[PDB]
């Protein structure tokens, strides 16, 4: 309990995101810059 | 529909039959279930 | 008899009268004196 | 409370519907652990036919599934739009439903694990309305930048061309949406152009759109547009560069948790009583029903 107070509230996370399935092809094009 | 106390009149009838070995399961479960649930009142309902 | 506690009800020595008839259904009583003596109504009539 | 006696509590108890993990019927608890020590699956009680038959059914089975009878009242309700602001008195009190909102509030209020509550959020999206009535369809949305779930009713208006189609909108995520349209006249597009207004092109289709087709575009509809009362421009151009335009406005308002809150509430509670997954309650309430109920 004293290690556990310690961490405190365990984060959420949402399963549900913005994360839209991206083509591979698309992906690699946004993530290519810089 | 059969009110509360044809229930608990019940609960007891059916409670007496018991041996002490599936009475002492029976009341460890409870102690449980009514564990959670009064902790669940005193939050919402007590709890300053 | 008293323990466990059926349904928050403490029995002891008392002036009140108590129906051991089987068929009567007789209050929480005589559901502690079933319990205590791990008997059903008619055998508990048997008995008395 | 102002009980003295140890039975006016458990009574108190047993219908004390506004907390997160009563109403507990202390009584029909004993009853029911006494039976599946006695006689585990009622294989005795269901051997007399006689005493199966003085029982309905639904009352010895109900009994297996753990359903107390104010839960029994709960999961009955008739949630609808004009009782759920006060079946939310009934059924929550005192609690906004803004902070209700909130998946980690939920979460501790009835003590859900992480992994529970990820599943009851996913299933959110079909606890809204299943499709548009009187042209408004209400639905929750999450809204992933922070988990919380924000309600939306969409409003819908014909506004040009009505007899050419019907037109529906389901969001799913935030400015992220669903177009659905389904075409009642015939005409042999070039292509079907789709656009906000008549003006941001969100879709095109080529080739004619046929009649009584279902057709559906994962279009976008940003704050700027959905702050509006924004008409859908969608357009069937003919290779004659004629067309069958036809639109429709949608209105989009955010609105109330209540009976979003109240069907989360039946669902977590009946997931919890019967011990079963969401996934199959989810899979024997369309059995029933087309709208989740």
């Amino acid at each position: 309990m004293q290690a556990l107070h310690l961490l405190g509230d365990k984060p959420y996370l949402p399963l549900s995101t913005t994360w839209s399935d991206p083509r591979l092809d698309r992906a690699a094009d946004i993530t290519t810059q810089n | 529909t059969p009110t509360y106390a044809q229930w608990e009149n019940a609960a007891g009838v059916l409670t007496a039959g018991l041996n002490s070995q599936q009475a002492n399961t029976l009341h460890a479960f409870l102690d449980e279930s009514r564990s959670a649930a009064l902790s669940t009142y005193y939050i919402r309902q007590v709890a300053k | 008899f008293n323990t466990p506690l059926l349904n928050g009800q403490y029995f002891s020595t008392g002036d009140e009268e108590i129906d051991l008839n089987s068929g009567s259904t007789g209050d929480w009583r005589k559901t502690i004196l079933k319990r205590a003596f791990n008997i059903d109504d008619v055998s508990l009539f048997r008995l008395l | 409370s102002k009980l003295e006696n140890y039975t006016k509590v458990m009574e108190m108890l047993s219908t004390f519907r506004p907390s997160g993990a009563t109403p507990y019927h202390d009584a029909y608890e004993n009853v029911r652990e006494v039976i599946q020590l006695q006689d585990p699956g009622l294989e005795q009680l269901n051997a007399s036919p006689a005493i199966a038959g003085l029982m309905h059914q639904a009352s010895l089975l109900g009994i297996n599934a753990s359903i107390s009878p104010e839960l029994f009242n709960i999961l009955t309700e008739e949630i609808t739009e004009g009782n759920a602001e006060e079946l939310y008195k009934k059924n929550f009190g005192n609690i906004e439903p803004a902070s209700l909102a909130m998946p980690e509030y939920l979460k501790r209020y009835y003590n859900l694990s992480d992994e529970e509550l990820s599943q009851f959020i996913g299933k959110a999206s079909n606890f809204g309305q299943q499709e548009y009535s009187n042209n408004q369809l209400i639905t929750p949305v999450v809204n992933s930048s922070d988990g919380t779930v924000k309600v939306y009713r969409i409003t819908r208006e014909y506004t040009t061309n009505a007899y050419q189609m019907d037109v529906e909108l389901f969001p799913f995520g935030g400015e992220n949406y669903r177009l659905d349209y389904k075409f009642k006249n015939f005409y042999n597009a070039s292509y079907l152009s789709i656009k906000l207004n008549d003006k941001r092109e969100l879709v095109r289709t080529e080739g004619a759109p046929q009649v009584n087709i279902e057709y559906s575009a994962n279009i976008t509809l940003n704050t700027a547009d959905i702050s509006q009362p924004f008409e859908i421009g969608l357009t069937r151009v003919l290779p004659s560069g004629s067309w069958a335009y036809a639109a429709a406005k949608f209105t989009v308002e955010e609105y109330n948790q209540y009976s979003f809150l109240l069907k989360l509430n039946k669902a977590i509670r009946l997931s919890r009583a019967t011990e079963l997954s969401p996934t199959i309650l989810e899979g024997i309430v369309r059995s029933v029903n087309l709208q989740l109920d």
